[PDB]
């Protein structure tokens, strides 16, 4: 909408001092090339117009080929959920749980997965007693 | 109908226990969407259309000259240039002293006519051929410049010509590095040398327009000089099949937009999803 609002812009720079005065022999031209400058906002235009149409597709790809990584940490979390119903001091919220998840980054969707479990499990494990730990290396293998 | 049928499936539980207002909230939210999306989509296919008028009207009857006419400007009646002096035309310069009628009796006897600096259209492009056919004697005079314009294709001489007029022959003649390259033919070193100068600074537009001419040695950035390039504008109607696109799906559209405000509120991320599946199919 931005470069909509730019293109209309000089669209209305053009019809309003096209028909200013009548014979227009100079100045004119010198707003077209204002229109000529207006020919390559519109280029921008038709490049983001352009990578629109490949942009979906890609995204709509990145989101199938990433669910797994979601479908484990739904499961992940629901453990950890289920260790803190039984008793107080082991409450998660999506919270930590999704900052945890960041420290993953900060053959690769697979990578990005092993890493999920070793830092979920590298973390969290020191919140729970050897009885829990145990459990939770069990569960998540 | 169908998806009001198939929410209450896919997601309320029970035989009857609840009613149907997200089928009334829903056609009524669709009114709204279909109107308003549907007024603005009117209103920019009017003003496509009456500019397209004013663009078909635009068309009526039917080269260096329109280079130098677009930096430095075409005038039909004396005027003052930026250091104040007396001109006409393209960058005519009738006198460069205060006197408001030394300039009248010098272009009187330059035209040839008793005029008190109001010209005719050819008269411009007359004194305008003659200030460049002299801008070129001079070149070929000039020992710094002259190998240079001989090397050059016409559209990157009509360039050179172009900075002379600006800067004035001994003005060009100090760019030794640029007109170097220029005549080596490597146009993107002489083009980024260019950029460099005071010249760049001062006028960063003009000076945009003449380094990409001497790099493309194409008409473009500035023989597609001739209003012609603005019937082009006219092939940017291609808006008008666009439309056809847009419009055909509006009603689809917001449909979707007024199921997804309507029921959709208190759904899972995963409900709208698959809700918005079945609203698809």
């Amino acid at each position: 909408t931005e470069y909509k609002l730019k293109l209309k812009n000089l669209e209305k720079r053009l019809l309003e001092e096209l028909n200013n005065s009548q014979g227009n022999m100079l100045e004119n031209d010198e707003l077209m090339v204002t229109l000529n400058n207006l020919k390559k906002e519109a280029m921008n235009i038709e490049k983001k117009l352009s990578e629109s149409e490949e942009f979906f597709p890609q995204f709509d790809n990145l989101v199938e080929e990433y669910s797994i990584i979601g479908k484990h940490s739904v499961k992940i979390f629901s453990m950890l959920e289920k260790f803190g119903q039984f008793h107080w001091f082991y409450g998660i919220s999506i919270g930590q749980f999704l900052s945890c998840f960041k420290r993953v980054f900060i053959t690769r969707v697979d990578e990005i997965l092993w890493l999920l479990y070793q830092e979920v499990y590298c973390q969290f494990s020191t919140a729970l007693d050897k009885k829990f730990k145990m459990i939770m290396a069990m569960t998540m293998f | 109908i169908h998806f009001d049928r198939n929410f209450y499936q896919k997601m309320k539980v029970g035989v009857n226990p609840r009613s149907p207002g997200y089928f009334i909230d829903g056609l009524r939210a669709l009114v709204k969407l279909v109107t308003a999306k549907y007024q603005d989509l009117q209103e920019n296919q009017r003003f496509v259309n009456v500019g397209l008028e004013k663009l078909n009207e635009s068309v009526l009857k039917v080269n260096i000259f329109e280079m130098l006419r677009i930096d430095e400007g075409l005038r039909l009646k004396i005027y003052k240039d930026t250091e104040g002096y007396y001109t006409i035309g393209i960058g005519h310069l009738l006198t460069k002293s205060p006197s408001l009628n030394a300039a009248k009796s010098e272009l009187d006897k330059a035209i040839g006519r008793n005029t008190n600096g109001v010209i005719t259209k050819d008269e411009a492009e007359k004194l305008f051929n003659q200030d460049v056919d002299a801008a070129v004697r001079g070149i070929l005079r000039n020992a710094k410049l002259k190998p240079v314009y001989d090397s050059l294709d016409a559209v990157r001489r009509a360039a050179l010509i172009n900075m002379v007029f600006q800067m004035g022959e001994t003005g060009v003649a100090g760019f030794t590095n640029s007109l170097r390259m220029l005549q080596q033919k490597r146009w993107d070193e002489a083009a980024v040398n260019l950029a460099k100068s005071r010249w760049y600074n001062q006028t960063p537009n003009r000076a945009k327009r003449v380094i990409t001419t001497f790099r493309t040695g194409t008409w473009d950035a500035y023989i597609s000089l001739v209003k012609s390039l603005t019937f082009e504008k006219e092939r940017w109607l291609n808006t008008t099949k666009q439309f056809s696109k847009t419009s055909q799906e509006l009603i689809g559209n917001c449909i979707i937009s007024s199921i997804y405000e309507t029921y959709f509120g208190h759904l899972n991320e995963r409900e709208r999803a698959d809700m918005l599946v079945i609203l698809k199919r």
